[PDB]
């Protein structure tokens, strides 16, 4: 079967989307 | 002062201007005519 | 071909006889044909009524037939059903009713004499066109 | 200090993780309605008849369908441009079987397109830079504008103009051909040079930079790596890029200055797209790409075929098949 | 010190942004409006004089591409009954009174850009104005309003006094008649405004018997009026004064908004309206000419002899009559989506439900269907350069529909008006806040705020 | 100096156009292919090889002018001017195909020659070439489109038309015939062009959106001297618009260009890949899905199979005036027709 | 930097330039006028003259169909 394997692929790129706006690293200037 | 005539880029200008200006004639001569 | 002369030859009156069209006319009986034959005719369908093709294998069956161009300028004169019951006067532009219809107006019989030889020379140069246009 | 002052000062703060400030206030929430549908929409939404007659044609992953093949699947043709929310509705199970949460997903998605666009400028003039990047940003939010709202305004109903899904934007492209002909149109044929040319010019000015970088670093580690964030010197030569890109094609073939070479990199695809944006808001008044079709022809009269015809007998056939219910009568001219 | 004239280096500019030497000037700034209104007078006149002697009375208007005949006809210079022209002279005297008022309108924008003065302001303490003396400001808003309202009872004039405003619903197809009762009732005409936008309703754009038009320009004419008198007599308000820039451009970044907002209903009025802009001149909507389409073919299967309403059709809905979502019985296949049509024929066919069958049998005239037989073959459909129908069909007759080839050519410019307008209120905002240059090398504002994380 | 080093001296002076020792290849077989296929759009034409009206001289336009190709018949031979086929004869030669395969064949000889090029000029400069490497991009397009794709299938009619309409008709092939939207290595291609159509916009917007007005004046393309070691644009007022604006931002000025390097560069490659697999014709237009309750069921309704049977309007009815090689003609009930229409 | 040879704009605006250009883009251009006024194109270049497409014998959309010997199948067709 195959509905769920959409799903989870779909809010698991979702979630590096949550990621990579909050825990993004301080850029520092030098 | 002294600049030379003739060079490479005259013939790379001429080149693909002599067959422009010729084809541009080509083109209005076809457009005149009729079926 | 080069559209000579006797492949523009057709029938120009009742079944018995034709004539030699000149090269001239056909372009002015293009150009009205292009003006005031033209929202309803292009490409020989009929768009309001959509089985009234102007392909002679359907023009020769309306009575009485019209591929004689002195009774197509008739047939633009006085317009009619296929059987030449009634008149569609009310709903076809006209001579008869050029007061319905202004676009008739400058118009003559000779400028309808070029448009009857144009519309039936189309289908004599191309098959498919002048017809379902698919086929 | 004052209670709305907190407010009207918390809100237009720049030390926050996004900008909330005032066009923020119409877009967090209507555009955030409009992502909840949308992924609901695309999971459960029961089929929904874009043909106006009853064919309930489903776009949700529950029935069966990929993730090509699913959409919010727009509209019914028979409310036409009427506004129907929820509640003229008499239930929900009216609404999404007669084209319900595709309005919803159109008219908060446009509104949270265009507060963004005045969000763009609103930073821009909450720092210091000049602000000119709403209108950098005005090209694809006219891309929402045409396809979404502007075409489905001036064809009838809003059951044509989707994008949403992905195999019904290509259902959507295909019938625009088909219905009123994009590909011979001079607006579209002078916005895809815009894309095209901004293809190459990413592609060649981000090459230009990466060629002529200066040595800070050893072979072994990244050469992206050396300088740091910030720094005030410029990390590549601008005189040995223009050099070897004016040694390539003339000498006066290539900027002289850099600051001029990004106005063009923001002019070449910007003023191009809505052009082709353009076309489309002008294909909404079936104002449609010129047809060559039995152009050419025989001192006979007798037709002669072209590209063009070929093209339209590719046309005809998609226009021919496209629908294939509704029409009742021999034009399409709906 | 300074009169260093019109270069690159003393004012900043560059040989584009090429009127920015002129925000400042205040003469020469009037002398490129009065050459600019003398340029669109010029082009006033003369597409109507190209328009008149390409025209043909005989033919009907919207077949010969012609755009603004269709706007003289709807004031009734000389049509007679029906949308046919009896009489072609006002509408040539209408073209030359723009054209030879373009050239005392050309003096002017040369006059007042060359030999005049460069210093508008400095003068007998009339013009002057510092784009920052807000009350000098509203009175050049004043001073038009007052002439804009005036030009907005030029309508009504017209209308109730000089002959007639041509009227689409007059029995007897449409003709000019002279407007006796126009509506000054606020709750029909002020509650236009607060319609929905969408189909049924329609906000501004559906505006159907006619009398309403000119209990328009009454209540626009009397409003604009009483606004530019306001103008005159008060300065801006304190909430006004710390609300809206205060300069040149900004100051005049506020007309690419209003307007961009002005062309996007223009270009409304002439897509879906049938009243303001009359079918027989302009030509059929897309609304018109899909609900003709099944017209057509519905008296032609009357007259074929076919029971019209038990005929289910391809689908299992009804081919000819079936009934919208709300109940009014409409016209079947693709035209759900114009149920919402009321042009003038066929409202003889609505009964108190609509499309009432008792009269659609046995009341269709031979005058009605040869109208709606002409809105089919002349619909909204064309190519770039003329060829109208369908594309799939060959090039027999040319025809664009200028209805459909005005919208669009308004479309272009109300989108390309709503950039100009954000792309001024950049260079609006950056007037009073000193960056319109960029960021200072030294003061960056970046370095002021803190980190993010 | 040798006999050589002589040579080498002279093409790599400081003329205006730079002639370039790898340019020996180029300067002919670029003049041709340009010069080959702009006789091709007026004077030499189609309709002895699929009977079309293709040339300015016939008449036709400029959108629907093109050099054709060589006829279905013929097979993948190149039309050689003193070729088998040509018998050393200008007139047949283009009227039977040639120039498409002449022009096609130069053109992809040459942009050898300018890939060549630009890693020639990249030497004597000294300057690390990703020209010739972000020129991968365009050269895969050509070999790949109008070399490998009519290789696969049948002679070279079925390779694209050169002109602006014979594009449009290679178009509307390969959305018929193969579908070649919704395979998802024309998918990547997509997402290489308009994602590298933003990063020159956004790219061209931000450093005209922070400067430093350096100058006194009011234009800001001023104030720039080319030998200027700091830098005109800010990156930290950048760096803080998008991160509030977009949330993620370019926290360093380098990879911000290698980015814009890589993303249509690697559009086009993944978009090369997948037409060599439609000159196999792999189309992947099925679905194993999708299909079987298409046929067992119609309650079961979608966008796809409403999509695949547009696909059928294409290929019945083109295909007779597309391809007059094997006289398909039909008689007018066989082709696909949904209505009225 | 200079290039060795002369600028463009020191060009056109010598009186050399355009003695050499008064009887040359008009001599060339009525080169262009000529080939095809005098029908050249249709004979050298092969294009069907527009009366010569279709003739008695031939009404059925000519396409070359064998590989092996186009130019015979070619001028059978005339
Ligand atoms: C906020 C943005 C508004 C636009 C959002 C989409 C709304 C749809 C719409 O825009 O719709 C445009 C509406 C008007 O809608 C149309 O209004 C029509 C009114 O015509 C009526 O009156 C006409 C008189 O000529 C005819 O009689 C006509 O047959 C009759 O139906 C009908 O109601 C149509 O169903 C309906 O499509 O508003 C207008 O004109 C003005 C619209 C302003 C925005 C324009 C954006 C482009
Ligand atoms: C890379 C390089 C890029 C640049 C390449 C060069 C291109 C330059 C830009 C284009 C310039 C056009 C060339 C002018 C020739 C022309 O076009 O000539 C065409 C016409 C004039 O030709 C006449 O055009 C007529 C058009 O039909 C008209 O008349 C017919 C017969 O009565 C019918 O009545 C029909 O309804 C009516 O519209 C007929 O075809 C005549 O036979 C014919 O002589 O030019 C006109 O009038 C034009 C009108 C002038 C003002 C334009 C206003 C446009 C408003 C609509 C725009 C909306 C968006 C459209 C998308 C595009
Ligand atoms: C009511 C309209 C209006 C007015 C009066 C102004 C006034 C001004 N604008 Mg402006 N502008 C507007 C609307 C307006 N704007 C809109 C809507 C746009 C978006 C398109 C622009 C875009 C624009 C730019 C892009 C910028 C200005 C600038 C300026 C200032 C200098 C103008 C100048 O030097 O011209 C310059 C004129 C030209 C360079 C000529 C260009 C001609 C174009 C390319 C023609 C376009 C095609 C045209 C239809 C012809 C078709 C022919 C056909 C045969 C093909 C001046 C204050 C500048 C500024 O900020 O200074 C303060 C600036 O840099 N304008
Ligand atoms: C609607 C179009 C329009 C109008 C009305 C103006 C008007 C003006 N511009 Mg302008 N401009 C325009 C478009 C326009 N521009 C565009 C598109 C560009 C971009 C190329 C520019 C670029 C530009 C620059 C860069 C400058 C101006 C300046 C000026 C002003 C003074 C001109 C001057 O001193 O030279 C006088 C010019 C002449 C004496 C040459 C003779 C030309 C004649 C007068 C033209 C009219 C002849 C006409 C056919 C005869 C009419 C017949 C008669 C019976 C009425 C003037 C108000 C200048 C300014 O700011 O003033 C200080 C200035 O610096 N403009
Ligand atoms: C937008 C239009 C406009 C504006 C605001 C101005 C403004 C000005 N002009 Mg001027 N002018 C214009 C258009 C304009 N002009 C045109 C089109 C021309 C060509 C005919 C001229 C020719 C002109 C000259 C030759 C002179 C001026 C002068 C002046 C200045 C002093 C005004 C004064 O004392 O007049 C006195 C005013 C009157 C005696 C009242 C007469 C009013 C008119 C004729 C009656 C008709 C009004 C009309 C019915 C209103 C509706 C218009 C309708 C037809 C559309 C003033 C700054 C003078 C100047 O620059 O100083 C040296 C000057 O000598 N103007
Ligand atoms: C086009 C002509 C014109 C122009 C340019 C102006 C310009 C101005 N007027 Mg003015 N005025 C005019 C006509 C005009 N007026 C007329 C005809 C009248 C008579 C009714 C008035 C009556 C008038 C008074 C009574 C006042 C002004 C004021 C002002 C100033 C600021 C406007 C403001 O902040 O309101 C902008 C409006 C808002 C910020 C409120 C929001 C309005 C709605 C809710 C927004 C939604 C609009 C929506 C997008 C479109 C739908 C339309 C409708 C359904 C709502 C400005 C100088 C003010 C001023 O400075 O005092 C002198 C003021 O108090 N005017
Ligand atoms: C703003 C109100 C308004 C509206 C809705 C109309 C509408 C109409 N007029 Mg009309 N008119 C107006 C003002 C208006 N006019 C004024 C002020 C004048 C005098 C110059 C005229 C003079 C006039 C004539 C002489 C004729 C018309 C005609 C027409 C009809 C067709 C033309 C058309 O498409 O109009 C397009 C309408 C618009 C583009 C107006 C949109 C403006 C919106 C609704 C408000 C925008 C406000 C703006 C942004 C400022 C903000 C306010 C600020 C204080 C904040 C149409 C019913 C013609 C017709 O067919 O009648 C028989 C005709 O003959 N009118
Ligand atoms: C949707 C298009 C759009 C966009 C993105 C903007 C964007 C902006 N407008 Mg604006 N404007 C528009 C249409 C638009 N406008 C129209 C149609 C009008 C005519 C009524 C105006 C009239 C206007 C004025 C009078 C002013 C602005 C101003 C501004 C700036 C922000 C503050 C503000 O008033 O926001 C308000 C936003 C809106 C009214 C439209 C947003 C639509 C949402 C989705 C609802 C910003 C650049 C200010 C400025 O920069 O002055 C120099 C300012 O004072 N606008
Ligand atoms: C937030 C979203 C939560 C997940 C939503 C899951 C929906 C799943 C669904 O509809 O699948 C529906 C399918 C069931 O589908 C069944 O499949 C069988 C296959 O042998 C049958 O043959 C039938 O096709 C059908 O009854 O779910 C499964 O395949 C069950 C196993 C996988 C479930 C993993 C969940 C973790
Ligand atoms: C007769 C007529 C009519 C009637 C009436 C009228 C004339 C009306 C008008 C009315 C009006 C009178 C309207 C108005 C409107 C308004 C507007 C359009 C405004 C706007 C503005 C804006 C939107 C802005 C705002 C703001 C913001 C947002 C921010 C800043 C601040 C401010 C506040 C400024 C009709 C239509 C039926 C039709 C015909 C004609
Ligand atoms: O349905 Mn969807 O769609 Ca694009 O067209 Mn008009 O209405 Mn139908 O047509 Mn051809
Ligand atoms: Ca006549
Ligand atoms: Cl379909
Ligand atoms: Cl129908
Ligand atoms: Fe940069």
């Amino acid at each position: 079967m195959e509905s769920v394997a959409y799903i989870l692929v779909l809010t698991l790129a979702l979630g590096v989307l949550f990621f990579a706006i909050a825990f993004r690293e301080p850029p520092r200037i030098g | 002062i002294t600049y030379p005539i003739f060079t490479v880029r005259w013939l790379a200008v001429h080149t693909l201007a002599v067959p422009t200006v010729f084809f541009l004639g080509a083109i209005a001569a076809m457009q005149f005519i009729q079926r | 071909l080069e559209l000579t002369e006797e492949l523009r030859t057709f029938p120009i009156n009742a079944q018995g006889d034709t004539a030699v069209l000149s090269l001239k006319e056909i372009k002015k009986g293009q150009q009205v044909f292009n003006a005031a034959c033209a929202q309803c005719h292009a490409l020989g369908v009929t768009k309001t009524n959509p089985d009234v093709n102007l392909s002679p294998e359907a023009l020769a069956l309306a009575t009485p037939p019209r591929d004689n161009i002195a009774a197509l300028v008739d047939y633009i004169k006085n317009p009619t059903t296929y059987d030449g019951f009634v008149e569609i006067s009310e709903l076809h532009p006209s001579l008869k009713s050029s007061d319905i219809f202004p676009k008739m107006r400058n118009i003559s019989e000779d400028d309808l004499y070029n448009v009857a030889g144009y519309i039936l020379l189309q289908p004599k140069v191309r098959g498919e066109q002048w017809g379902g246009g698919k086929y | 200090l004052n209670i709305w002052e907190q407010f009207c000062g918390w809100v237009t703060s720049t030390n926050n993780r996004l900008y909330v400030g005032w066009f923020g206030i119409v877009m967090i929430p209507t555009l955030l309605t409009a992502t909840i549908c949308f992924v609901l929409a695309f999971v459960a939404a029961p089929p929904v008849d874009i043909d106006g007659i009853r064919e309930p044609v489903s776009g949700s992953l529950l029935y069966g369908n990929n993730i090509i093949t699913a959409a919010v699947v727009p509209s019914s043709n028979a409310i036409g441009l009427h506004f129907y929310p929820i509640w003229e509705a008499a239930n929900i199970d009216e609404w999404l079987y007669n084209g319900g949460p595709y309005q919803l997903i159109v008219f908060h998605f446009l509104i949270g397109i265009f507060c963004y666009m005045g969000r763009e400028w609103e930073l821009s003039y909450r720092l210091g830079m000049r602000p000119w990047i709403a209108v950098a940003y005005s090209a694809p939010v006219a891309a929402a504008t045409a396809v979404l709202l502007v075409y489905s305004i001036g064809q009838g109903s809003f059951s044509d103009g989707l994008p949403l899904g992905i195999s019904g934007t290509f259902n959507f492209m295909l019938v625009l051909q088909a219905e009123h002909n994009v590909l011979m149109h001079p607006f579209h044929m002078l916005g895809v040079a815009g894309v095209f040319g901004g293809a190459l010019f990413s592609a060649m000015h981000g090459s230009l930079v990466t060629s002529s970088l200066v040595r800070e670093t050893t072979e072994i580690e990244s050469q992206n790596r050396g300088y740091r964030f910030g720094q005030e010197e410029e990390t590549y030569n601008i005189v040995a890029a223009h050099g070897y890109f004016g040694r390539l094609i003339f000498q006066y073939a290539s900027f002289n200055n850099s600051r001029a070479l990004h106005f063009f990199l923001g002019a070449w695809p910007v003023v191009g797209i809505w052009f082709a944006s353009l076309a489309v808001a002008c294909f909404a008044f079936n104002l449609n790409g010129f047809n060559f079709n039995h152009s050419v022809l025989d001192s006979q009269g007798k037709v002669l075929n072209t590209w063009a015809d070929v093209i339209n007998r590719a046309n005809l056939g998609i226009e021919a098949m496209h629908e294939r219910n509704v029409h009742n009568f021999p034009l399409d001219l709906a | 010190s300074y009169l260093g004239g019109r270069d690159q280096e003393s004012t900043g500019f560059a040989w584009w942004s090429g009127n920015a030497r002129l925000i400042n000037l205040s003469g020469k700034l009037l002398g490129a409006h009065v050459a600019h209104a003398g340029l669109i007078v010029f082009w006033a006149g003369a597409m109507t004089l190209f328009e008149v002697s390409h025209f043909v009375p005989e033919k009907p208007m919207y077949e010969q591409g012609l755009i603004l005949l269709p706007h003289l006809a709807t004031q009734g210079w000389g049509v007679g009954a029906g949308g046919e022209v009896i009489n072609t002279f006002p509408y040539f005297v209408v073209g030359v009174l723009h054209l030879i008022s373009s050239a005392v309108l050309g003096l002017g924008g040369i006059y007042h850009a060359v030999r005049g003065p460069e210093v508008l302001e400095e003068y007998s303490s009339f013009f002057g104005y510092d784009w920052k003396d807000k009350n000098q400001m509203t009175n050049i808003i004043g001073y038009h309003l007052i002439l804009l309202g005036c030009g907005a009872l030029l309508l009504v004039f017209k209308a109730m006094f000089l002959g007639g405003v041509y009227d689409t619903w007059a029995p007897g197809g449409g003709d000019v008649r002279i407007i006796n009762n126009p509506t000054l009732n606020p709750l029909v005409i002020f509650g236009y405004l607060l319609k929905a936008p969408f189909g049924g309703e329609g906000w501004m754009i559906g505006v159907d018997n006619m009398e309403d038009i000119i209990g328009g320009h009454i209540w626009i004419g009397l409003i604009c009026i009483a606004g530019g008198v306001w103008h005159i007599l008060t300065k801006p308000f304190g909430w006004a004064r710390r609300a809206f820039i205060w300069s040149g451009e900004a100051y005049l970044s506020y007309s690419l908004g209003a307007l961009s907002l002005m062309a996007f209903i223009a270009s409304a009025f002439v897509w879906f309206n049938n009243t303001a802009y009359p079918s027989e001149f302009y030509g059929p909507t897309n609304a018109e000419a899909s609900q003709a389409q099944s017209f057509v073919f519905l008296v032609r299967d009357q007259k074929l002899g076919a029971n019209i309403g038990s005929a289910q059709g391809p689908t299992g809905l009804g081919k000819y009559l079936m009934r919208s979502p709300t109940g009014e019985i409409i016209f079947g296949g693709e035209t759900m989506r114009f149920w919402d049509f009321k042009g003038p024929w066929l409202e003889p066919l609505r009964g108190p439900n609509g499309l009432d069958l008792n009269k659609l049998k046995n009341d269709i005239q031979p005058w009605q269907v040869r109208r709606a037989a002409e809105y089919m073959t002349h619909a909204p459909n064309g190519s770039i350069n003329s060829v109208g129908g369908i594309i799939t069909e060959a090039q027999g007759f040319n025809y664009v529909n200028p209805r459909a080839w005005l919208a669009a050519s308004h479309f272009i410019l109300a989108f390309f008006f709503l950039i100009g307008h954000l792309w001024h209120a950049g260079r609006a905002r950056a007037a009073v806040a000193g960056f319109e240059k960029g960021i200072d090398r030294e003061t960056e504002p970046v370095l002021a705020m803190p980190d993010l994380d | 100096r040798g006999w050589f080093d002589v040579l080498d001296d002279w093409l790599k002076r400081d003329r205006f156009v730079f002639v370039g020792w790898s340019g020996i290849l180029l300067f002919p077989c670029a003049y041709l292919s340009i010069g080959g296929w702009l006789t091709g759009t007026t004077f030499v034409t189609s309709w002895y090889t699929h009977g079309l009206a293709s040339s300015y001289l016939e008449g036709c336009n400029f959108l629907t002018a093109a050099v054709s190709t060589p006829a279905n018949s013929l097979g993948h031979s190149l039309l050689f001017l003193w070729g088998p086929e040509a018998q050393w004869d200008f007139t047949r030669w283009c009227q039977l195909g040639g120039l498409w395969a002449f022009v096609a064949l130069h053109g992809a000889f040459a942009l050898i020659g300018f890939c060549l090029r630009q890693l020639e000029i990249a030497r004597l400069v000294g300057i690390r070439p990703y020209n010739a490497i972000a020129f991968t991009g365009p050269i895969a397009v050509f070999v790949s489109v109008f070399l490998m794709y009519p290789l696969g299938q049948s002679g070279w009619f079925f390779a694209p038309s050169f002109g602006v309409a014979g594009i449009f008709r290679f178009i509307l092939f390969f959305q018929g015939f193969h579908n070649w939207t919704l395979n998802p290595f024309h998918m990547m291609g997509v997402a290489g062009i308009l994602g590298g159509a933003l990063l020159c916009a956004i790219h061209g917007a931000t450093v005209e959106n922070t400067l430093f007005e350096d100058g006194e004046g009011s234009n800001t393309f001023r104030a720039f001297e080319p030998t200027q070691a700091e830098e005109t644009y800010s990156m930290v007022t950048a760096n803080r618009f998008w991160s509030q604006i977009f949330g993620i931002a370019f926290s360093n000025k380098r990879w911000l260009h290698f980015f814009m390097l890589f993303v249509p560069v690697t559009g086009l490659w993944m978009c090369s890949i997948g037409v060599v697999g439609l000159a196999v014709n792999l189309r992947a237009y099925d679905f194993v899905s999708q299909e079987l309750r298409a046929a067992e069921d119609p309650e079961f309704e979608t966008f796809y199979t409403k999509n695949i049977l547009l696909n059928e309007g294409i290929r019945a009815w083109m295909a007779p005036a597309d391809q007059p090689h094997q006289n398909f003609v039909f008689p007018e009930e066989v082709l696909p027709r949904g209505n009225a229409l | 930097g200079t290039t060795g040879e002369r600028p463009f704009g020191d060009i056109i605006t010598s009186v050399r330039y355009w003695v050499i250009h008064s009887l040359t883009i008009p001599a060339l251009f009525i080169a262009g006028w000529l080939f095809v006024s005098t029908g050249l194109a249709y004979d050298a270049f092969g294009t069907p003259r527009p009366n010569e497409y279709f003739t008695q014998e031939r009404q059925e959309l000519p396409i070359i169909t064998e590989r092996q010997d186009s130019k015979t199948q070619i001028q059978q067709f005339i």
